[PDB]
């Protein structure tokens, strides 16, 4: 989906097609596009936007505040994340409040994505492969 | 005669001595060091 | 020892009135607190008020709940409560206490209660300067938006002065949650509140060095084309001002990565699913649940 908008050139869509295909033990499996004709669905836009945003404001505001932090800095973990930040670099305060509030929201409206709760773990399978014995789990 | 040091923000401190060995020293300590430091220190034999 | 047993009796060792028990009726099905797990507990670990320190801490009151057992109350007769305690997945009915309304299909979670005071008159067991205070159960929305705006008070507190954090206190503390008003009782900053916002602080760090080229100009190389109601809400928040390269088989470790980030981001807010309501009543006062505890 983050390949959307760029997908007139002659590389990209091979690495899609690199991307399209999926590899376990002994499935050669494709999956289908998310874009349809040269414009992306609004749920995949919705996904992809989520996380331009998120790390398009994890790249603004952090400095800010880890220099905030770092005279109330009480551990040798924090110093290094901010030379790391300062190694990558090279207002009314509502915007403040509107924007750490946009960063959560875009996070909440992408927990579909970050993880998948464990429904079943297999105990053992029937031979010639077509059913199994799970243990359900929450 | 200021040191090149990689790292380009200081760390922050709270080792005991065992753990690790500080230069916290400051300069007049040091200038007690160059005073007891400086001043701590053929032809009859042809004849 | 013997483990951990079904049943928790309760015993209230003070006198009754009548309408205390009363009251006392009216609450079967609720949850409750609990750190002892013994058979024949008194009534003094029942409830939150062991917890009420000087201070009232919010967020140290949120981090102390979940230690806690929840726990809920059934057989109501004199001066026995017969705690069932919970196992995992079973389906046996709840009742709130707090004015939150309900839907079918949503998680529900556990908390400290909100707008602490007698206008909301909370006619909760008033005998021998004890008042069994119970937790609030709400949504997970509800339950998102208190916890981030709690966390959004406590990075917003750094390097301020002591009128604009009071200006940002009387304009967050309203939540407008499904038509109904809800404050936060005495907001306080707080070293656990401290420890949050430095691994916040270091997760927000760590997805802004672990975004790669595309997923941090995606936003900007979508305003160039596409115009909607959302890119312009969230564009004015953005600053205002054909790839190089692109390698496949790296950026698949990049979001590998950056899932773990954003996991370790928003498991800071979203802290643990302790219901989930199949169905519930029409007055929206009690509900079939699952999973209890």
């Amino acid at each position: 989906g983050l390949f959307s908008l760029d997908r007139s050139y002659e590389e990209v869509k091979a690495a899609v097609q690199q991307l399209q295909t999926i590899t376990f033990r002994d499935a050669t499996f494709t999956i289908p596009d998310p874009v349809i004709d040269q414009h992306l669905l609004i749920d995949m836009k919705t996904a992809c936007l989520s996380m331009s945003m998120v790390a398009n404001l994890a790249s603004e505001l952090t400095m800010t505040y880890v220099r905030k932090l770092a005279l109330e800095d009480s551990s040798m973990l924090l110093v290094k994340c901010q030379e790391l930040l300062m190694r990558l670099d090279r207002v009314s305060p509502d915007d403040e409040i509107a924007r750490l509030s946009a960063l959560f929201v875009m996070l909440r409206q992408l927990d579909d994505l970050i993880r998948e709760q464990v429904v079943f773990t297999v105990c053992d399978v029937s031979p010639d492969n077509k059913s199994a014995t799970c243990i359900f789990k929450g | 005669s200021l040191l090149h040091t990689f790292w380009r923000l200081p760390v922050a401190v709270f080792f005991e001595p065992h753990e690790e060995n500080v230069l916290r020293c400051p300069e007049r300590v040091l200038r007690r060091l160059l005073e007891d430091a400086a001043v701590t220190m053929d032809r009859v034999r042809k004849r | 020892m013997a483990a951990m047993e079904a049943n928790i009796f309760c015993t209230f060792d003070h006198k009754l009135s009548i309408a205390d028990v009363g009251k006392l009726t009216k609450l079967v099905a609720a949850v409750v607190p609990i750190p002892q797990r013994l058979h024949l507990i008194k009534h003094y670990q029942l409830g939150l008020h062991q917890f009420v320190d000087h201070t009232r801490g919010y967020v140290r009151l949120r981090g102390l709940l979940r230690n806690m057992t929840l726990t809920l109350m059934r057989r109501v007769e004199g001066n026995q409560i017969l705690l069932h305690v919970p196992t995992h997945g079973l389906l046996y009915t709840v009742l709130n206490t707090g004015p939150v309304t309900w839907e079918k299909g949503d998680a529900l979670c556990v908390l400290p209660p909100l707008f602490h005071g007698p206008l909301a008159r909370e006619n909760l067991l008033t005998l021998g300067q004890w008042e069994l205070v119970l937790p609030w159960i709400v949504p997970m929305p509800l339950a998102l938006e208190i916890n981030q705006r709690l966390l959004i008070m406590g990075l917003f507190s750094l390097d301020r002065s002591y009128e604009e954090v009071k200006a940002a206190v009387q304009q967050l503390q309203t939540i407008t949650f499904r038509d109904a008003t809800f404050t936060i009782p005495d907001p306080v900053i707080d070293q656990h509140l401290l420890i949050d916002m430095k691994t916040a602080c270091l997760s927000m760090s760590m997805v802004a060095n672990l975004a790669s080229e595309l997923t941090m100009t995606y936003v900007r190389k979508l305003a160039l084309e596409d115009s909607s109601m959302l890119l312009v809400k969230c564009q004015e928040l953005l600053m205002r001002l054909r790839p190089q390269h692109v390698s496949p088989d790296d950026e698949i470790a990049r979001l590998s990565a950056l899932f773990v980030m954003l996991r370790q981001l928003d498991d800071l807010i979203r802290e643990q699913v302790v219901f989930t309501v199949c169905d519930v009543s029409p007055d929206n006062k009690s509900a079939t649940c699952i999973f209890k505890g």
